[PDB]
RNA sequence: AGGACCGAACCGACUAAUGUUGAAAAAUUAGCGGAUGACUUGUGGCUGGGGGUGAAAGGCCAAUCAAACCGGGAGAUAGCU
RNA sequence: CACAGGUGGUCAGGUAGAGAAUACCAAGGCGCUUGAGAGAACUCGGGUGAAGGAACUAGGCAAAAUGGUGCCGUAACUUC
RNA sequence: AAUUCCUUGUCGGGUAAGUUCCGACCUGCACGAAUGGCGUAAUGAUGGCCAGGCUGUCUCCACCCGAGACUCAGUGAAAUU
RNA sequence: GAUGUCGGCUCAUCACAUCCUGGGGCUGAAGUAGGUCCCAAGGGUAUGGCUGUUCGCCAUUUAAAGUGGUACGCGAGCUGGGUUUAGAACGUCGUGAGACAGUUCGGUCCCUAUCUGCCGUGGGCGCUGGAGAACUGAGGGGGGCUGCUCCUAGUACGAGAGGACCGGAGUGGACGCAUCACUGGUGUUCGGGUUGUCAUGCCAAUGGCACUGCCCGGUAGCUAAAUGCGGAAGAGAUAAGUGCUGAAAGCAUCUAAGCACGAAACUUGCCCCGAGAUGAGUUCUCCCUGACCCUUUAAGGGUCCUGAAGGAACGUUGAAGACGACGACGUUGAUAGGCCGGGUGUGUAAGCGCAGCGAUGCGUUGAGCUAACCGGUACUAAUGAACCGUGAGGCUUAACCUU
């Protein structure tokens, strides 16, 4: 089923009756507008490209303006592409609100991730500090072997270094969506998303389920 | 028998501390074990401690 | 890491860097233009400013107040007695920046902050 | 923000009396007990207050059969019933984490009567 | 948050002081132990005629926290100290009848449900 | 923490590629005078915005 | 009274940590030992290499010591490189 | 080397303090001949850390803590 | 035992568990009486071991402040090849 | 004209001759529990005590505590306990210097990375008029563990003691991802206390230094011990194995003919990077629609003219960031600093009057102050502007407007 994306308000907790605090997370799932449907005679895959969000009329650049004129409603800032299942069909000039999501139990949010910028082998991948005391020469923070010997020869792809962290679209999964919000554009779910206040989300429904 | 070998304790450099020439010889249903790290070769003490092993045995056999 | 950590550090210890600014907003006060270092101009903006804005307010307290970070006895008059009907109708706005080049020496990004009743 | 703030708003207590940081407290709190809900009563003194709108907490301190209890209850919660305050505390403090290794005669502060 | 060689006050009188932790039982690798759950402990220090001796081996089950233990609300309850009431090895039910001090909301099940009987105050 | 070998003066050259300057592209003028000065830096004289703010 | 005690100057140099193309061909930093004595230090004087001196480590004898440095034998010799 | 080292003697200002310790200051000198930024890992010198409290490690190494004056008090052993 | 190879000897204490330690046994490979034997208060930057206290040593690292490292301008190495 | 040795640490990685998980055969497998044998490497595979130790032994665990390789991995990553120097001592042997796979105490671990590799990250240029975008996905990587308890049931067994199945639920532990709402941690740009001191003419009131002087707190933010999630559910082709029907060989046969199942392996399904995937994919959208010559008449050289899309660069900046880069704004603007209204922390500021010998307290007054919080507001600056970028797009065939 297709996704829908929002913005991070925040977080909040939610107090129930019972006496269950429910840490839920605030998203600005605002009306998000079609631009494009695409499909499988000409395009080649069945997918929806929405915006979100406002621009400037002046600052929006003109091929992009001619885009947004071509489809019919207001420009955002960005777009986004979500996969369809067969058998949904939905026209250029649309705006899908929250009222998808209200059936829904399970959510699955990508998010552009807290950028941790150069993160050490510790931070990066929760390696265990050599001795702080004890002897130790300057290595405290540091990998300590990297690779073997003679034998490899080499050191591996993809091996667990320092280096960039963060600043990157990662999805949190499965997270139980508890209140729906269409009065004032917003989602309500529990748990934590990847991303600081007014980090533009993309909510995909459980495709765990 | 249970034979098992393992590094000789102490001093050698580059040699002691690079071969398994120590052995332990264990009598599997008893649970009596025997050591040997005296002479260099292995093979000396696996017989040596087999010597010792079956002596230790016939202690056993003679206390029981 | 410095996600929204605000207040340029400029090499400088703490209690070195509260000193200088004291020094420069005084100057600034003062001769009511300076010659600096941009990042160190931007930098003295959120401590004389408001230090401006509490002057506007004529108080006792408020000169008592004035009489630290400010520091000087004929500076702080200046300020509440010169520079308070100075700047009476205008919300904040009391300095500005304006780049000029760079400090030969070390080619250091030079900035003259002012303030904005300069003419008159 | 300013949604989120409006979203508080209307979930917050509306019936939260005043209360001083020192202050000996009886607190109401709906505990479980099998399926039925028990109030249950623990008064003590008041050692921490975080007020955060929605989020806001407070600390309460006493000493139970030898042992002394920290129990932080969350403000804005229907668990907690009744904030029940019998006797102010003269301090001139907020959060007081020093009483966390005063007992007896030292644990006790002096009456705020103002 | 009790772990390895970790003391504690003893709640009971089953005839023990002062108890250390010398295994965080229930799980490989398993370090951090809130309450209602069995840690084997050892003990150091014993009152001069009780049931348990000085030096024994048994399991124990935690009973109070510094750490602090949550309830579903967010709310946190902490201690004045970490506590211990001692179990018994084969049978996994406490040794004393005596209990002193509160227990917790969290302890309470098939096993301990003894234990909070025994207690004079349970939060 | 040593070249084991002398690494050519192509592959220096190479590496210097990026280390060359970038010039500016193009000088900013005073609509008044006709100065030419830094862009959001002042002029020579001390005009800005073809009005003159400071002496010096 | 003290080869008393704690402890600065002074004298050392136990521990770490730094530094190791060093700030420095042995140092800094934090601590550590002695500190009225078999103390410590200045100024001058003597002892000379198979010799000196040594509360003795083959230690020290001008950043060199199981025999100093320099010049000479001397272009020693080198079945070795 | 304009080198964080090495070099003997004379002078001893204020308050606090047993003190030439240490602490701010007077007299008198200096800011240590590259800066200017930014504010990653990591290294260095530090500060603080919940719960534990040596489980670290070869080894409590380091670190932490202890620390002052008066008063009370003080064991085995002892060459008293 | 600063000596015991066999040996982590055996037993006891200390510990949840103790190749270390302390007490003892004695079968001293190979102690031993001024190349002293055995006791010994005090002394030790002495060796080992234990307990309390205390703590980021550690579980398990977190943040923060500084000097670098990173960018710009200035000057300008080196080992090595 | 140098191959650092054991061990510990930190990272690992591959290998199956799998320790567990998982599938299966046999069992002297009633059942649990097993034993063994075949498959099977996705993942997991202990903390301590003693010892320098690996090993081991023990204590406790655990689903299990694999065996190995990798210079018995890893010292231009750490340590230096063992060992392999110089001191010393013991036993011992030696007349002696000294020596011992005898013991014992003490004893410098250097290297700023050129390349490869790796971790990230840019720039140039390419993909063929030029941009701005949106994406597919060639491929690659991450993740792939589980226990315990309850329900089915004290029932399928079983003399009995006892206690058995597939499946589902709860629910933990270790690991990973995400995050700050909670609990806290931190917080030397916030408040308050206090010791010493010096300075502000002096009282007051402040400030400076003292590790932030020492503390008690504590905002934003980062952050774990915190709390959300995740191991997927499953779905294909399978391994050993299990079969089905069925010949050579009138029986008979998992097979030569077809057809089913069977693990965490493998292809997809989940997340991410990712058309430099040069085989450079697709789709949307915008923009530049000019005249003349020259020698060699041509993908030639140009000349003037034009500058569009867009881009930088700058400036302001950002929960982006080592540096580019990336993202948001450039007066139509909340882009930044400060301002105004609000919110958070701290605990009745100072002045004033009162009481007390005075310290001090009382009233005044939950009082003033408050970073990075929130919302408003152009107060200042980010202005006019210029610069690169260009000019309706090549050759060969073919399907058609007009077959
Ligand atoms: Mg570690
Ligand atoms: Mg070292
Ligand atoms: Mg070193
Ligand atoms: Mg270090
Ligand atoms: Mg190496
Ligand atoms: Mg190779
Ligand atoms: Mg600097
Ligand atoms: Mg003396
Ligand atoms: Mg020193
Ligand atoms: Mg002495
Ligand atoms: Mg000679
Ligand atoms: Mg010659
Ligand atoms: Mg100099
Ligand atoms: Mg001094
Ligand atoms: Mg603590
Ligand atoms: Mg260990
Ligand atoms: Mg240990
Ligand atoms: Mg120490
Ligand atoms: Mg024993
Ligand atoms: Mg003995
Ligand atoms: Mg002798
Ligand atoms: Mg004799
Ligand atoms: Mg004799
Ligand atoms: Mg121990
Ligand atoms: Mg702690
Ligand atoms: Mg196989
Ligand atoms: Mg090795
Ligand atoms: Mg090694
Ligand atoms: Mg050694
Ligand atoms: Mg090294």
């Amino acid at each position: 089923m297709i996704g829908l994306v929002g913005k991070k308000v925040g977080m909040t907790r939610i107090f129930t009756e019972d006496g269950v605090s429910i840490p839920v997370t605030v998203i600005e799932v605002e009306a998000n507008r079609v631009t494009q449907v695409k499909d499988l005679a000409n395009d080649g895959y069945r997918a929806i490209q929405v915006t979100t969000g406002a621009k400037k009329a002046n600052r929006v650049t003109k091929p992009e303006a001619g885009h947004f004129a071509k489809a019919g409603v207001e420009a955002g800032r960005g777009l986004w592409e979500f996969r369809l299942a067969e058998g949904e069909e939905f026209t250029v000039g649309q705006s899908i609100s929250v009222e998808l999501f209200a059936d829904v139990k399970k959510v699955d949010v990508t998010g552009t991730s807290k950028g941790k910028g150069f993160a050490g082998t510790v931070k990066r991948w929760n390696f265990r500090t050599q001795d702080a005391t004890h002897g130790n020469s300057l290595s405290h923070r540091v990998p300590g072997s990297i690779g073997q010997n003679q034998t490899p020869g080499k050191v591996f792809k993809g091996k667990k270094m320092a280096g960039q962290m963060g600043n990157e679209r990662v999805t949190v999964q499965s997270l139980d969506v508890v209140r729906v919000d269409a009065e004032r554009n917003l989602l309500l779910v529990k748990g934590a998303v990847p991303g600081a206040t007014g980090s533009d989300l993309i909510v995909k429904p459980a495709v765990k389920a | 028998l249970r034979i098992d070998v393992y590094r000789t304790s102490g001093a050698g450099g580059q040699h002691v501390n690079r071969t398994e020439s120590a052995v332990r010889i264990t009598h599997i249903p008893t649970g009596i074990v025997t050591q040997c790290q005296n002479d260099r070769s292995q093979h000396k003490n696996k017989d040596q401690a087999m010597k010792q092993m079956k002596a230790k045995l016939y202690e056993l056999e003679m206390q029981k | 890491m410095r996600h929204r950590k605000s207040g340029r550090q400029l090499n400088r210890n703490s209690s070195h860097r509260q000193a200088m600014f004291r020094n420069m907003a005084g100057s600034l006060v003062r001769h009511e233009i300076i010659k600096t270092t941009l990042p160190k101009a931007k930098e003295l903006r959120r401590v004389v400013e408001p230090l401006i804005t509490l002057a506007k307010t004529d108080s006792v307290a408020n000169r008592r107040l004035a009489f630290a970070r400010t520091r000087d006895n004929e500076i702080v008059a200046k300020l509440f007695n010169e520079l308070g009907p100075r700047f009476a109708s205008r919300a904040g706005g009391y300095t500005r920046i304006l780049k000029c080049g760079f400090r030969a020496g070390d080619n250091a990004p030079m900035a003259y902050i002012e303030l904005v009743d300069r003419s008159e | 923000s300013n949604i989120i703030k409006q979203l508080e708003q209307e979930q917050m207590k509306q019936d939260v009396p005043s209360f001083r940081p020192g202050d000996t407290v009886e607190v109401k709190v709906w505990v479980v007990e099998g399926s039925k809900k028990r109030l249950q009563a623990f008064e003590g003194v008041v050692i921490a207050i975080r007020n955060r709108g929605l989020h806001s907490a407070f600390t309460v301190r006493k000493i139970s059969n030898g042992e002394g209890v920290e129990r932080v209850f969350q403000t804005h919660s229907p668990v907690v019933d009744s904030i029940s305050v019998k006797r102010r505390g003269a301090v001139r403090k907020a959060k007081l984490y020093y009483l966390r290794e005063r007992t007896g005669k030292a644990a006790r502060i002096k009456e705020r009567l103002n | 948050m009790i772990q390895e060689q970790t003391m504690l006050n003893v709640a009971d009188n089953s005839g023990a002081r002062r108890v250390m932790c010398i295994k965080v039982l229930g799980g490989s690798h398993r370090r951090y132990a809130g309450v209602g759950d069995i840690i084997k402990i050892t003990i150091k220090e014993a009152i001069p005629r009780g049931k348990v001796k000085k030096g024994d081996v048994l399991k124990a089950v935690v009973v109070r926290t510094k750490k602090g233990v949550r309830r579903p609300d967010g709310s946190v309850i902490r201690f004045d100290g970490n506590a211990c009431v001692l179990l018994n090895n084969n049978s996994e039910q406490p040794i004393g009848t005596r209990i002193f001090g509160p227990v917790t909301r969290e302890l309470r099940s098939e096993k301990f449900m003894k234990i909070i009987s025994l207690a004079p105050e349970v939060l | 923490a040593v070249q084991q070998n002398k690494p050519t003066r192509s592959k220096r050259g190479m590496r210097r590629s990026h280390d060359a300057l970038t010039a500016v592209t193009s000088l900013s003028v005073d609509k008044t005078s006709g100065e030419k000065h830094l862009r959001h830096h002042i002029t020579a004289d001390g005009y800005y915005r073809g009005r003159k703010v400071i002496a010096k």
